[PDB]
């Protein structure tokens, strides 16, 4: 089986930028008829994927002159000479020279902007959930940049790696930042077995984690 | 005008069966190769199967045996019989028209969503997320809303019926355990709340659910 490897999984760019996205095949991808069936697709948010390039270098009719494909052997490249706002989305490479046909993981074309430390907010269980016998400790790390971030929970001083559900938003269309939610889900009794609940955020901006917490009995 | 419209997608219990359909237009199946490609929740693209202008059929070993592609050349309808369905088979399915020995997936349909799950329609638990006394000592304040354990997706969450639009972040739903859980956060000035009313409005069409939760300051 021929596997396609894409890099990077996220390419932050400034509009006007000339960019190059790469794709690596586990081995040579030349069909027995001599053609290389390497295709490039762009999927715009909310839409289905669209063809850009076929057979390595052929630009699909109707596709802007700023897109172009190249490569040989196991190395392939998609080029965009001058990035526009419309080009933002995820690009996928694909090989159909050998079966099974294989897709690359995709590379997200995202926008660059100034670094942004996240605003961290921690929320103790609501009395209604408690009343229903549940206890969810939510934490929001909002509007940060770059998207890379680590969240750590500490219950009564000790780290809690188990039972954490995290979700991330796509880059904001207005401020180009990113946000994430982390929810520690416990039981009413489990939650009442401790007093301190802490949410720590490690962003390339703070190093020493942004720390937020509360005590089940005081504030 | 080439057109591809997928139908049949829907909820299906594991091991269950489902037939997807794709009505084509603007071309003939005798002149083009057709395929099915799916996009998983993770946004990963996967080739499901294809049938050439001449009838030849191809499948990856993962789909081989479980899925069956066929076509009605006369009515110009492509089909995908799905069986032995697992949660990993949960994805958006697209039929695609390609050019023989030229381009595999030249034109994609918008797709039909297939969701494999044992879960049953469950209304969501909507909880108001008020700040801890420590976070409320600034010029702005972040409030939240927890929409827990619902099925299926989606739910519709707004703030003040949509009145409250900016400074909001409604996070993608995740599976808590065959059930979905989502949360939204809204950030406003300290003078906006609790000084002014802020309610989380969550609807869940599948269960005819429409609940409202007002975020009240904590404390006795
Ligand atoms: C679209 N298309 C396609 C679609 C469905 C099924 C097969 C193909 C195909 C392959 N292999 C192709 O053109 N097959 C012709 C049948 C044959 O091998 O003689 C092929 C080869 C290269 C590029 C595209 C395609």
């Amino acid at each position: 089986d021929v596997l396609m490897t894409q890099t990077p999984l996220s390419l932050p760019v400034s509009l006007g930028d000339q960019v190059s996205i790469f794709c690596t095949s586990s081995q040579t991808i030349v069909h027995t008829n001599g053609n290389t069936y390497l295709e490039w697709y762009l999927q715009k948010p909310g839409q289905s994927p669209k063809l850009l390039i076929y057979k390595v270098s052929n630009r699909f009719s109707g596709v802007p002159d700023r897109f172009s494909g190249s490569g040989s052997g196991t190395d392939f490249t998609l080029k965009i000479s001058r990035v526009e706002t419309e080009d933002l989305g995820i690009y996928y490479c694909f090989q159909g020279s050998h079966f099974p046909l294989a897709f690359g993981a995709g590379t997200k074309l995202e926008l660059k902007r100034a670094d942004a430390a996240p605003t961290v907010s921690i929320f103790p269980p609501s009395s209604e959930q408690l009343t229903s016998g549940g206890a969810s400790v939510v934490c929001f790390l909002n509007n940060f940049y770059p998207k890379d971030i680590n969240v750590k929970w500490k219950i009564d001083g000790s780290e809690r790696q188990n039972g954490v559900l995290n979700s991330w938003t796509d880059q904001d269309s207005k401020d180009s930042t990113y946000s994430m939610s982390s929810t520690l889900t416990l039981t009413k009794d489990e939650y009442e077995r401790h007093n301190s609940y802490t949410c720590e955020a490690t962003h390339k901006t703070s190093t020493s984690p942004i720390v937020k917490s509360f005590n089940r009995n005081e504030c | 005008e080439v057109k591809l419209v997928e139908s049949g997608g829907g909820l299906v219990k594991p091991g269950g069966s489902l037939k997807l359909s794709c009505a084509a237009s603007g071309f003939s199946f005798r002149n083009y190769g057709m395929s099915w490609v799916r996009q998983t929740p993770e946004k990963r693209l996967e080739w499901v199967a294809s049938i050439s202008y001449g009838g030849l059929i191809y499948y990856p070993d993962s789909i081989k045996g479980r899925f069956t592609i066929s076509r009605d050349i006369a009515q110009n309808i492509l089909y995908l019989q799905m069986s032995s369905l697992r949660s990993e088979d949960t994805a958006m399915y697209h039929c695609i028209r390609g050019d023989s020995f030229l381009v595999w997936f030249t034109f994609w349909g918008q797709g039909t969503l297939v969701t494999v799950s044992a879960a049953k329609t469950t209304a969501p638990s909507v909880y108001p997320l008020a700040p801890v006394c420590g976070d409320t000592t600034g010029s702005s304040v972040t409030l939240g809303c927890l929409v827990k354990g619902y099925f299926p997706e989606p739910v519709t969450l707004t703030w003040n019926s949509g009145s409250l639009s900016s400074g909001v972040h409604t996070f993608p739903a995740v599976l808590q355990s065959d059930l979905y859980t989502l949360s939204s956060s809204v950030t406003v000035t300290s003078s906006t709340w609790p000084s002014q009313s802020i309610t989380c409005n969550v609807a869940h069409p599948a269960s005819s659910t429409q609940v409202d939760k007002k975020i009240e300051p904590r404390g006795p």
